[PDB]
């Protein structure tokens, strides 16, 4: 099976930017290669074949060069778009062999995280479990730090989180924190805060509410 | 335009069987050599199986992981390619994608191989906060909670609402079940004016649910 090795595994870039990204074989394969981008949770798109065609279609800015085992993919001039994970692909010979992807992000000014927290329903309450959302929207870097706390009680292992990636129109994320707690362990507490630390803030901004009061 | 739509994904236990389909249109299809790629988070995109034009005479080929199991076949009549799994294994599991000489994609199809249950979710309101934002924006959404396999799609509004919708990525909990929010940024006049609803959609457990998300 031909290996195929893609370099770097992620990258950030700016707006504008000259971004260049490799894709090597371990042995010829006579510019029988591909490159795909894929956006999150959509299929993969093929950008150029046999090693520097563009297919119908496709943005000027995207070039493929190389020969022999080593090949490339350069953007000259880096839209909001291009973000998602780039591959390739040999088919010179079976079995075809993908790349282990490139994610390319891009780069932009910080954005603080508008911050919100929703307290479980009475509709959830009836089942016997509890959640508790803390939302993030529309911010940049992706390092934030969220932080439970139940009557100022710091929780750890019984939060989940999930990260959007970076919006197609603005390349920031939004990130939710679920604070999953049986109801009855919910009942018994009065004070529910969610602290937000990122470095588009000066200090960490909590949101926080007292259950049963609207 | 060339357009390839994969069906036929779903649940079923390991040891099972299950049978893929492409609708293909917008090109001669008996000219084009065909394959099936799988994506999965642990093992990226993933080579299947090819079949070939009349150039080659339908010749077939796989991937070692799948030899014997899978069959790849094809109706140049009905412009339809197939991949028949049997002997499915819990690493099988992915989404499945049908192309065209590499060089076209349908949206794929999702192979969930696992001894889990079907799950409808629930659907809960996060409400909008009562407590007023500073300059006039509020957020609310929808929960969609504990279930299985995975997709689920949300709208808002039947579709009229698309601007400040973040649909999240799925999280699995520890009990094996799906969880995720969708929430919308609005304006916080309009908690009183306008009504939100979010429409969800579980195909797998053919559950459709409206959900109204009302202050208080
Ligand atoms: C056009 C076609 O279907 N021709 C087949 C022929 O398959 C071609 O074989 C060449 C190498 O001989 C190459 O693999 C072609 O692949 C690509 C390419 O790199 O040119 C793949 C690209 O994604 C695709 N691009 C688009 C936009 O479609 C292009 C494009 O179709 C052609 O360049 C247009 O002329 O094609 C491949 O299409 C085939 O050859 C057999 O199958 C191949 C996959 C490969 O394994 C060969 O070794 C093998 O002999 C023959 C015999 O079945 O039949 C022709 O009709
Ligand atoms: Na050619």
């Amino acid at each position: 099976d031909i290996k195929m090795t893609q370099s770097p595994s992620s990258m950030y870039a700016s707006l504008g930017e000259r971004v260049t990204i490799t894709c090597k074989a371990s042995q010829d394969i006579n510019s029988y290669l591909s490159w795909f981008q894929q956006k999150p949770g959509k299929s993969p798109k093929t950008l150029i074949y046999r090693a520097n065609r563009l297919v119908d279609g496709v943005p000027s800015r995207f070039s493929g060069s190389g020969s022999g085992q080593d090949y490339s993919l350069t953007i000259s001039s880096l839209e909001y778009e291009d973000m998602g994970i780039y591959y390739c692909l040999q088919y010179d010979e079976f079995p075809r062999t993908f790349g282990g992807g490139t994610k390319l992000e891009i780069k932009r000014t910080v954005a603080a995280p508008s911050v919100f927290i929703f307290p479980p329903s009475d509709e959830q309450l009836k089942s016997g479990t509890a959640s508790v959302v803390c939302l993030l929207n529309n911010f940049y870097p992706r390092e934030a730090k969220v932080q439970w706390k139940v009557d100022n009680a710091l929780q750890s292992g019984n939060s989940q989180e999930s990260v959007t990636e970076q919006d197609s129109k603005d390349s920031t994320y939004s990130l939710s924190s679920t604070l999953t707690l049986s109801k009855a362990d919910y009942e018994k507490h009065k004070v529910y805060a969610c602290e937000v630390t990122h470095q588009g803030l000066s200090s960490p901004v909590t949101k926080s509410f007292n259950r049963g009061e609207c | 335009e060339v357009k390839l739509e994969e069906s036929g994904g779903g649940l079923v236990q390991p040891g099972g069987s299950m049978k893929l389909s492409c609708a293909a249109s917008g090109f001669t299809f008996s000219d084009a050599w065909m394959d099936w790629v799988r994506q999965s988070p642990e093992k990226g995109l993933e080579w299947v199986a090819e079949i070939g034009n009349k150039g080659n005479n339908h010749a077939t080929y796989y991937a070692e992981s799948v030899k014997g199991r899978f069959t790849v076949s094809r109706d140049d009549s009905k412009s339809r390619v197939y991949l028949q799994m049997n002997s499915l294994r819990v690493e099988d599991t992915g989404t499945y994608y049908c192309t065209t000489r590499f060089a076209y994609w349908g949206q794929g199809t999702l192979v969930t191989v696992s001894a889990a249950s079907t799950k409808g979710p629930s659907v809960f309101p996060l409400a909008p906060s009562s407590k007023s934002t500073s300059g006039g924006t509020a957020a609310l959404g929808c929960l969609v909670k504990d279930y299985f396999p995975e997709p689920v799609t949300v709208s808002w509004n039947s579709g009229a609402l698309t601007s400040g919708v973040h649909t999240f990525p799925a999280v699995l909990q520890s009990s094996g079940l799906y969880s995720l929010s969708s929430v919308v940024t609005v304006p916080s006049s309009s908690l009183g004016t306008q009504t939100y609803i979010c429409n969800v959609n579980h195909k797998p457990s053919n559950t459709k649910v409206d959900k109204r998300v009302e202050p208080k």
